[PDB]
C-alpha cells in the first residue's frame, strides 16, 4: 500500500543544568529504525530495526554527522526563539520538528511535510505544494521571511521528493519481511459483571500492524459510540499494537451487541458477539 | 536517511 | 507555556497467565512537557530493572513513551505504575489490571 518515512526531533533547554537535550527518532511506517539521544553514551546514531543493522559504517558516520548538525542547529534555535518571544533564560523550552515523505502503492511520491512547534504548539509548516510556509504567529513570520530568502523550501522539496523516497524504497526492500507485512488483529471478548444487572463487554484487538485500526461497538446495528469506552491504540513493545473498546451492558442483552473491527491486515471487517 | 540541510529558525 | 496531562495505561505485552514470561508495559502519552518521572512497582516497591522507549510525539505534538520490564505474573503479586509530571499535583499510582 502507501508507505511513509518520518523523522521526529525534540529539543529541550536545560537552564544552568547543561546543554539542551536532543532526541532524534526515525520511523518507517509505525516501525522505529534509528535513534540519537544526546544524553546517551555513544554520541552516535544507533539502529532500532534489524534491517538497518547492516548498513555499513559509512552510512552511520553519515547519519551521525548530520544528526549532530541537527542537534547543534536546534541548539541555536532555542536561543533564537527565547529572543523572538522575549523570554527569560531561566525557564525550560521545547523545540519539536517532524519531517518525512509518504509514498503510494506504486512507491511513487505522494506527499511530504516538515513542521516545527515551540513549546508544544505550532510554529511554522511547509504547505502541500512544498514551497510555501505557514507561520502561526509573528515570530514564525520572521522565520518564514528568512527561509523564503534562502530558498529553504526548494532544497526541502528536493529531499522530500527524492532522497527521502529513494531511501524509503531502500528501507522497504531491505526490511521487506518486516515493513511490507500486515498482521491482522487477533481478537476476542471478555465479560465482567459490574453488578447483578450489568455486565461489561470488552472487545480486544491484539498484536496488529500497522497501528491504524477501528473498533466500534453496536447494538442491534446502532453504533454505541457514546457509551463506548475506548483506549488509545498502544504499543505491545514487539513491533505490534493493541486496543480495546468496552461497553457496559444489561445482563440478558449480551446478544444484542456486536464488536466490529477493521484493519489493513483483514480481508473482511471482523464481527464479534458474546455468543 | 536523514536530511543534510542545516536549518535555523 | 503549554502543558498537557499524561494518559497512563498499565498492561502486559501478552495475555497474562500466571507462571509465564511476559512484559509489563506502562504507556504514557498525551503529555507536555517531556519531563516525566515513570516508575514500575511490584507489591509497593520500585522495580529496578526497567527499560523505556525513545521519546516521540503525536499529531498534536504531545509526547509518548513506553516503559516496560520483563516479568512473570503470579496469583498474588500486585503490579503498579508510578507517574509524576508537572501537571500532576502529586504522583499518580495505577495498578495493573489483567483485563486492561
Amino acid at each position: 500500500g502507501s508507505h511513509s518515512m518520518r523523522y521526529f526531533f525534540t529539543s529541550v533547554s536545560r537552564p544552568g543544568r547543561g546543554e539542551p537535550r536532543f532526541i532524534a527518532v526515525g520511523y518507517v511506517d509505525d516501525t522505529q529504525f534509528v535513534r540519537f539521544d544526546s544524553d546517551a553514551a555513544s554520541q552516535r546514531m544507533e539502529p532500532r530495526a534489524p534491517w538497518i543493522e547492516q548498513e555499513g559504517p559509512e552510512y552511520w558516520d553519515g547519519e551521525t554527522r548530520k544528526v549532530k548538525a541537527h542537534s547543534q542547529t536546534h541548539r541555536v534555535d532555542l536561543g533564537t526563539l527565547r529572543g523572538y518571544y522575549n523570554q527569560s533564560e531561566a525557564g525550560s523550552h521545547t523545540v519539536q520538528r517532524m519531517y518525512g515523505c509518504d509514498v503510494g502503492s506504486d512507491w511513487r511520491f505522494l506527499r511530504g511535510y516538515h513542521q516545527y512547534a515551540y513549546d508544544g504548539k505550532d510554529y511554522i509548516a511547509l504547505k502541500e505544494d512544498l514551497r510555501s510556509w505557514t507561520a502561526a504567529d509573528m515570530a514564525a513570520q520572521t522565520t518564514k521571511h528568512k527561509w523564503e530568502a534562502a530558498h529553504v523550501a526548494e532544497q526541502l522539496r528536493a529531499y522530500l521528493e527524492g532522497t527521502c523516497v529513494e531511501w524509503l524504497r531502500r528501507y522497504l526492500e531491505n526490511g521487506k519481511e518486516t515493513l511490507q507485512r500486515t498482521d491482522a488483529p487477533k481478537t476476542h471478548m471478555t465479560h465482567h459483571a459490574v453488578s447483578d444487572h450489568e455486565a461489561t463487554l470488552r472487545c480486544w484487538a491484539l498484536s496488529f500492524y500497522p497501528a491504524e485500526i477501528t473498533l466500534t461497538w453496536q447494538r442491534d446495528g446502532e453504533d454505541q459510540t457514546q457509551d463506548t469506552e475506548l483506549v488509545e491504540t498502544r504499543p505491545a513493545g514487539d513491533g505490534t499494537f493493541q486496543k480495546w473498546a468496552a461497553v457496559v451492558v444489561p445482563s440478558g442483552q449480551e446478544q444484542r451487541y456486536t464488536c466490529h473491527v477493521q484493519h489493513e491486515g483483514l480481508p473482511k471487517p471482523l464481527t464479534l458477539r458474546w455468543e | 536517511a536523514m536530511d543534510s540541510n542545516t536549518l535555523e529558525l | 507555556m503549554i502543558q498537557r496531562t499524561p494518559k497512563i495505561q498499565v498492561y502486559s505485552r501478552h495475555p497474562a497467565e500466571n507462571g509465564k514470561s511476559n512484559f509489563l508495559n506502562c504507556y504514557v502519552s498525551g503529555f507536555h512537557p517531556s519531563d516525566i518521572e515513570v516508575d514500575l512497582l511490584k507489591n509497593g516497591e520500585r522495580i529496578e530493572k526497567v527499560e523505556h522507549s525513545d521519546l516521540s510525539f503525536s499529531k498534536d505534538w504531545s509526547f509518548y513513551l513506553l516503559y516496560y520490564t520483563e516479568f512473570t505474573p503470579t496469583e498474588k503479586d500486585e503490579y503498579a505504575c508510578r507517574v509524576n509530571h508537572v501537571t500532576l499535583s502529586q504522583p499518580k499510582i495505577v495498578k495493573w489490571d489483567r483485563d486492561m
